[PDB]
């Protein structure tokens, strides 16, 4: 953390160097905000799109490095095996997504920044093709999971549309400044909801817990609404989702500055809903975010396996139980430009050049198991399809292992895993050929390794007997509803190793000790 | 709301393609368009059809991944958005739908609807960037940036590189993309060292590429997912003459792999 | 390295010659327009002001020096514009020959929202190229579209350019025909007076309405000037 | 946002107005006194001015082309000059009501240490707007300070110009009033020729003499040439 | 528009020693009103000419100056004050010797900026 704290200044002036079109002063310099709720304004931002600002910084320097000729790309591939040599992570087998084409690859060092795994759930605020393939192999392998069942959920997130669509569009959060988040007393109600009088409107979270001022914690606030949301109170067209009125605050403030801070978020709203949110309450559903988890690495960036180096979402890093905001995108520039270079040059200095070419007999066994593996998928032709397994896993895993857990869930959907997984593995179907554009087949792989790796993260879950951060569990939390902390038996990264069977992983204890900044 | 599709069907680069009639009766108003086509790819998997393959990430107009020709116009026929920002509430019911890809000699077609977008990544390596170094860099308010100028250029960096001016000019152009990235990188002081060399790579990359000329019709402007504005080719165009001026030459074409 | 020369490298390069080229081929086509007005005055006019375009300063400038220096760099720059044209038309017609549903379209249903200045500006060209041509070697040489002793070739220091123009606009094809190049020619200059400015790089939020205005108001006058004399030719009003 | 339609809002843009439209009437000014210098040369010389004024461009150009551009660009010069300085007049006049002792005067006492332009200016600039009313009225049109049957329109192409001003300063008062005009425009001048190149920006240690001296050189050329035409013109040198 | 603690280095930026010494004549404004007084059209250009020549001659000041000139201007001729005939009583009666040549800086600020299309901004309307 005071690495990642210390590196954040470079990390800025290489960003503003790189021509970032940061937002500027009048007077020419640059400008700051608050992260609603921080208590310094320390955030360096675009109009909207800072993300997109230092991804393009990225990409022109990556650019400039292929004219070099010194980096070599491959796009529209994606890496389906590692190949590990003497203990040392050796070369990947991937596959050319356009062609089908098998290709073996052999280096002296492996980086993987595969980013986070929080696709796992069929509903998130991830992109599509988001996954987990790379460090589920990489745990198979030998790499070491840190923390799997650590993840980040978001309050504010447009609902779904019906039976059809994964993806979740991320609002700002700083919506529900007002507050005003209510469902109708009745359960089904017909009227419109501008329609429905203020006496008639079951505003919970204002009668449940008054003493926060309606600004409660993302993570009580999205439990609440989840338990809204299951009980047949929701508000949607597939019954989920809770509306969150601006009636009330357009009245006490003036609407133009409402519009001058929230003016993008309602077009876009307008775009995806249809309907305009100063006159229709918006509706509002939560959803996962971000995962902390991931493979483990020690101080030099580098998981259990030898040469095989994690950077960015995809490990556990120093985000701890919960991350803060505007914080993993200054992880992953630290992690790419001031300290994966150091740890790598010791790591390749420590060790010779060449010697390991892809005609050696771990490269042969990695491709025919790929093969066969591909030849399985495509020869299982059940009947249900990948996205039906896929939603399936998704609302288990939403339902137990979401944002309230508790013993006897968590228990319940370990013993349901490995009966989704069978009946994947026995009544799956994808058309098409391996040497084709086949998207399924791809959808068929993430979604076995999905199914992989929640048994896996639901063991974790069970296995943390406190609640911290992301990780809420019912039976350790404060009266108020926060959460409560075990640092006398908890305090501690807990690695799961693969010991060949998806039940019985074994487990690590790397202690935590704190000598400047003590618990509280 | 019944739908009649028409939707290119080509089955590789080389295999020539047609169009193929599918019908569906139950459409959500409210749902947008490539979960239509998802759920269309889901009835034809059900049936034993081959799925039709279409090219979506982010599902939210930033990343640039969708590439759609929706009734002959890009990306539907409301403007400023993207394919993927599209919904089904904007056609009415019983209307015929035509959908197809790009079409360019740059854009080579690899499936039904999914064509290759590699010429921009190769433009843009030629000398589309700013030559700086990790570690170098000097302190972030050393050189002041007016609150006009840094606005210019974000509002000509906010370039998802869809690929919609290419495939909607009736050159078949990509001034709109380039002029876009040459104004932002242009705007800046940090970009002064090496624009006039800059903007003659790029043009020459382009001219390399297979992509046509310009005929200031205007048609890229009208369809850009973010409105980016014709200024910026007439900003290229300028810093092009003045570099003509200069007897700049260009460098050698970046050969692909 | 080479310097200006660079132009012909890149396609923008030829864009801006084509520009230069269309600034002095307007300006050209703007006085010529202004200059045939003069018929309107009578024959006498017309000639004297025919006889005087020769004698640009005649007691400082040679007989027919200024005249021939500007035939030459309306040559130069017509040669360069057929060329960057042709250029640039065939560097289109490869960049969307791979790409398309047939030989002769693009896209199934494509609608264009802007203009259709694309067909509009070529076929205008290449009319206005053949319309050149027959001009050239019809008024200034008459050895087309005349019955024999009709056309009075300048004799000395007179013109007889007023019987020629009343002599020739007879035949119903050449008349039609003159008005159609001049219809190509307004689309022509609707478009190109703000391309040119546009290829340049002159052109702005504040001036761009501005300049399609101008561009409107100039292919008007154009227009209607050069579709008034062979009408009134033809119909009777001048003789 | 409109762009130069800016200047019309603050007073700066306003004196940049009248900066460039001042400088178009020095110009016509200056070579409106040379025109009339021709005068002394004989009735030939005046005539023959006279009359190639209208046929400028007459070979190329038509009749009266460019004296009807000049005479348009001179009108919307003179109206935006009154226009801008009336304005500037009022507003001045606005900012010391309020705290003036008196209606007629601000102080009791202001010794002025760098000039007296605000009034030579302001009227000097009202009596050149009557004076060209009424020259314009006298000498170009005829139908003011003339007895019947004395000023000769122009009829065809021959122009009797000398015989017009021969006939016109005759009358006491008129010279008299055309002397005060020209004592009154030599003052404008003088001050207008430095302050327009002030109100552009083109100024600074080195030229600013050098301007003062151009004024003062501009301003006696022309107060000498306009007083030296009417009052030879009365007192029979010129005949 | 700078704000606290996000000033660089003092030495980042050069500034040549003629264009420091003409910021430093124009700057030395008492902000007296003398010129207004004693200008018989009653104008503050003297005083608003000395601002914008020191916050424009100064690297820090170029950013923003275009726009500065015509709000400055354009409060002027908000606040009541007159025009400028270009008499000259300004500079013969301040106390700190402002040359005139600073009412032509901003004169020549304000032509560039009515080029841009700048357009002044909302008056600053008193408490
Ligand atoms: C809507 C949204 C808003 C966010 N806002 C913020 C914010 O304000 N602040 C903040 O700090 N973070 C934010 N985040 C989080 C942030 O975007 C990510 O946590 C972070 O950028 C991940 O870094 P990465 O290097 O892994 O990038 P990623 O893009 O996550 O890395 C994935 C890359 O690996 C490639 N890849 C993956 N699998 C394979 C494979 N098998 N073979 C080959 N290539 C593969 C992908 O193609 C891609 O290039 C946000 C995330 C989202 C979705
Ligand atoms: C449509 C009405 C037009 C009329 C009535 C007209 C008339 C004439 C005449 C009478 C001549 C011969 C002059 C002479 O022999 O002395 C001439 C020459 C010429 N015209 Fe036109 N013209 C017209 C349109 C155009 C246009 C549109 C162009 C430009 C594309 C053009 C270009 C020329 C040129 C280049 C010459 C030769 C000039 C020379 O040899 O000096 N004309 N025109
Ligand atoms: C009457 C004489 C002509 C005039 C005044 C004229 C004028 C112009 C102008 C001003 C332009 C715009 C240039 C730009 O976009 O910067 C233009 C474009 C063009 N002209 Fe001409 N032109 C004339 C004759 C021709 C001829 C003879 C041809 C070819 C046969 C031609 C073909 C074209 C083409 C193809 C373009 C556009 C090419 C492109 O935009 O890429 N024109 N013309
Ligand atoms: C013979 C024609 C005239 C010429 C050549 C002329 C020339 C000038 C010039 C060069 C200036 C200086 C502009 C500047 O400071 O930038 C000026 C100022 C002025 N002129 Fe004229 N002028 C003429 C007629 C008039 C008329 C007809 C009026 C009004 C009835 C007039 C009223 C003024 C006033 C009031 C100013 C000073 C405005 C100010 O300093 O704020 N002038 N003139
Ligand atoms: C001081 C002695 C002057 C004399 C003897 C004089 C004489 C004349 C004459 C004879 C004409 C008629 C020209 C023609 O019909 O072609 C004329 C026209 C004119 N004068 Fe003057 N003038 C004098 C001063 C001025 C001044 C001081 C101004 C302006 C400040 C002025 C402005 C004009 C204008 C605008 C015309 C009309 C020109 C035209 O219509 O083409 N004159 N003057
Ligand atoms: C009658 C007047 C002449 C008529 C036309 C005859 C000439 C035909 C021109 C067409 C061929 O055009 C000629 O070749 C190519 C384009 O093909 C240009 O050459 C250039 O093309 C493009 C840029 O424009 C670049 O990608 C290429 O690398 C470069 O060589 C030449 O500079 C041009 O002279
Ligand atoms: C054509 C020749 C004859 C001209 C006849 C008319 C002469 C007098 C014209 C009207 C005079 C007043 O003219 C009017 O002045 C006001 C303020 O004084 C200007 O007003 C403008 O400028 C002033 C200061 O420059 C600003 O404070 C004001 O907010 C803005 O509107 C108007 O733009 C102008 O129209
Ligand atoms: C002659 C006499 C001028 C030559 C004509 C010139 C080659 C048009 C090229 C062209 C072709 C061939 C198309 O099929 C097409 C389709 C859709 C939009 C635009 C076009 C297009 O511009
Ligand atoms: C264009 C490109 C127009 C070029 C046309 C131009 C060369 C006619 C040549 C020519 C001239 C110059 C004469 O003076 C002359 C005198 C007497 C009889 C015949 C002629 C004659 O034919
Ligand atoms: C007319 C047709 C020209 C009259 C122009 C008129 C507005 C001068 C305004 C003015 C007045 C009224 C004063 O009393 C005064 C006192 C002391 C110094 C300057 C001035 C002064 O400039
Ligand atoms: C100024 C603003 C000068 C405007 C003065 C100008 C309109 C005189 C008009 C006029 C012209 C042009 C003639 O040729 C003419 C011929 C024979 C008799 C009368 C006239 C005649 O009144
Ligand atoms: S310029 Fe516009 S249309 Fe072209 S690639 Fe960029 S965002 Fe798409
Ligand atoms: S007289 Fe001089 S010191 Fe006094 S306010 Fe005016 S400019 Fe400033
Ligand atoms: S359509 Fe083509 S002519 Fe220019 S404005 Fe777009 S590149
Ligand atoms: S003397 Fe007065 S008119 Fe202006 S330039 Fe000075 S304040
Ligand atoms: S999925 Fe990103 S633009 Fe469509």
């Amino acid at each position: 953390v005071y690495r990642l704290a210390q590196v954040s200044v470079n990390i800025i002036d290489q960003c503003v160097a790189q021509g970032v079109p940061f937002a500027r002063e009048y007077g020419g310099l640059l400008d700051n905000r608050s992260f609603g709720g921080a208590q310094v304004a320390r955030t360096f931002y675009a109009r909207g799109q800072t993300g997109q600002q230092l991804l393009l910084g990225a990409y022109q320097a990556l650019s400039r490095q292929i004219a070099a000729g010194t980096v070599k790309m491959f796009p529209r591939t994606e890496m389906l095996d590692l190949v590990v040599v003497d203990g040392r992570a050796r070369g990947i087998i991937t596959r050319d997504m356009v062609t089908g084409k098998i290709t073996r690859y052999a280096a002296d060092a492996v980086v993987l920044a595969t980013g986070g795994y929080g696709n796992v759930f069929y509903l998130s605020t991830n992109a599509k093709g988001c996954n987990a393939t790379a460090i589920w192999r990489a745990h198979r392998r030998g790499a070491f999971f840190g923390n799997p069942c650590f993840t980040q959920i978001h309050p504010t997130c447009i609902p779904v549309s019906g039976e059809y669509q994964s993806k979740l569009t991320l609002m700002s959060e700083s919506l529900r400044n007002d507050g005003r988040i209510w469902v109708p007393k009745k359960k089904g109600d017909t009227r419109r909801p501008q329609d429905i009088p203020e006496s008639e409107r079951d505003y919970y979270l204002e009668e449940r817990y008054p003493s926060f001022g309606n600004l409660v914690p993302r993570d009580i606030a999205s439990r609440a609404a989840k338990q809204v949301c299951d009980e047949g109170r929701g508000v949607g067209p597939g019954g989920l989702g809770v509306y969150l009125d601006f009636a009330d605050a357009i009245k006490r403030l003036g609407r133009q500055k409402i519009a001058e801070r929230y003016g993008n978020l309602f077009d876009m709203y307008k775009q995806i809903t249809g309907e305009d949110p100063y006159e229709t309450p918006m509706r509002i559903y939560p959803a996962v975010h971000y995962t902390m988890g991931g493979l483990w690495v020690d101080y030099n960036l580098q998981s259990t396996i030898p040469g095989l180096f994690v950077i960015g979402e995809a490990n556990f890093s120093d985000h701890g139980a919960n991350r803060l905001g505007a914080s993993a995108l200054m992880q992953g520039l630290a992690d790419g430009y001031f300290i994966l270079p150091y740890t790598i040059a010791n790591f390749l200095a420590q060790v010779k050049p060449g010697g390991v070419s892809i005609d050696r007999p771990e490269f042969a066994e990695a491709e025919a198991e790929i093969n066969q593996r591909i030849q399985r998928l495509l020869s299982i032709r059940g009947k249900r399809t990948v996205d039906s397994f896929h939603r399936e896993l998704g609302k288990l895993m939403w339902d137990k292992c979401g944002m309230a857990r508790n013993a006897a869930g968590l228990r319940e959907a370990l013993q349901r895993i490995p009966e989704i997984r069978a009946e994947f593995w026995e009544n799956v179907n994808v058309p098409g050929e391996a040497n084709d554009l086949n998207q399924a087949l791809e959808k068929a792989g993430r979604v076995a390794d999905f199914l992989e790796l929640a048994e896996l993260m639901c063991l974790d879950a069970l296995h943390r007997e406190e609640s911290c951060g992301g990780h809420f569990r019912e039976e350790y939390q404060t009266p108020d509803g926060e959460a409560l902390r075990n640092d006398e038996q908890f305090s501690y990264v807990a690695a799961w190793e693969f010991t060949g069977d998806l039940a019985k992983p074994r487990l690590h204890k790397e202690p935590l000790v704190f000598e400047y900044v003590k618990p509280t | 709301m019944k739908i009649t599709l028409k939707i290119w069907r080509q089955k590789n680069r080389n295999t020539p393609g047609e169009f193929k009639t599918y019908v569906m009766d139950n459409v959500n108003p409210d749902m947008s368009f490539l979960e239509m086509l998802d759920v269309l790819n889901e009835d034809l998997m059900s049936r034993g059809e081959e799925p039709v393959a279409f090219d979506h990430d982010c599902r939210e107009g930033i990343c640039g991944m969708c590439s759609l020709m929706i009734n002959g116009v890009a990306h539907g026929p409301k403007n400023a958005i993207t394919t993927c920002q599209l919904h089904m509430r904007s056609f009415k019911d019983g209307d015929t739908i035509t959908v197809e890809p790009w079409r360019a000699s740059a854009f080579p077609i690899l499936k039904d609807l999914v064509v290759d977008r590699s010429a921009f990544d190769r433009i843009i390596q030629a000398g589309g960037y700013i030559s700086v170094s990790t570690g170098s860099a000097p302190d972030a308010n050393t050189i002041p940036v007016s609150k006009v100028a840094a606005d210019r250029a974000m509002d000509a960096a906010a370039c998802i590189g869809c690929g919609a001016c290419v495939a909607a000019c009736p050159n078949g152009s990509a001034m709109l993309f380039t002029a876009a990235k040459v104004t932002h990188l242009a705007l800046l002081p940090q970009g002064q060292p090496e624009r006039y060399q800059r903007v003659v790579n790029m043009v020459a990359q382009a001219d390399f590429e297979g992509f046509g000329n310009c005929t200031n019709i205007g048609e890229c402007a009208a369809v850009c997912p973010k409105e980016i504005s014709l200024e910026t080719i007439a900003q290229l165009n300028r810093d092009l003459v003045m570099a003509a001026l200069r007897g700049i030459e260009p460098n050698t074409p970046i050969v692909p792999a | 390295m080479t310097g200006v020369l660079t132009l012909t490298r890149t396609s923008v390069g030829k864009k801006v010659i084509m520009a230069l080229t269309g600034f002095v081929l307007v300006g050209f086509v703007v006085f010529h327009m202004y200059g045939n007005l003069k018929m309107y005055q009578g024959p006498e006019v017309y000639n004297a002001y025919a006889a005087g375009l020769r004698e640009l300063g005649y007691p400082i400038f040679g007989h027919e020096h200024l005249l021939w220096i500007a035939r030459f760099i309306l040559l130069a720059s017509v040669f360069l514009h057929i060329w960057a044209a042709t250029s640039l038309t065939l560097q289109s017609r490869r960049s969307l020959q791979a790409s398309s549903i047939s030989t002769v379209r693009r896209y199934g249903q494509h609608k264009r929202q802007s203009g259709y200045a694309d067909y509009t500006m070529r076929f205008g060209g290449v009319l206005i190229f053949f319309f050149i041509i027959y001009h050239i070697l019809h008024l200034t040489f008459g050895v087309v579209g005349y019955e024999p002793g009709q056309f009075i070739h300048p004799h000395g220091d007179v013109y007889e350019t007023y019987n020629n123009v009343v002599y020739g606009f007879q035949n119903p094809l050449i008349v039609g025909f003159y008005l159609l190049t001049m219809v190509f020619l307004a689309l022509h200059l609707y478009h190109g007076v703000w391309s040119m400015f546009q290829t340049l790089g002159w052109n702005n939020r504040t001036y761009d309405r501005l300049l399609r205005g101008l561009a409107i108001v100039v292919a008007a006058a154009v227009f209607i000037g050069n579709i008034s004399f062979p009408l009134a030719v033809y119909f009777g009003f001048v003789a």
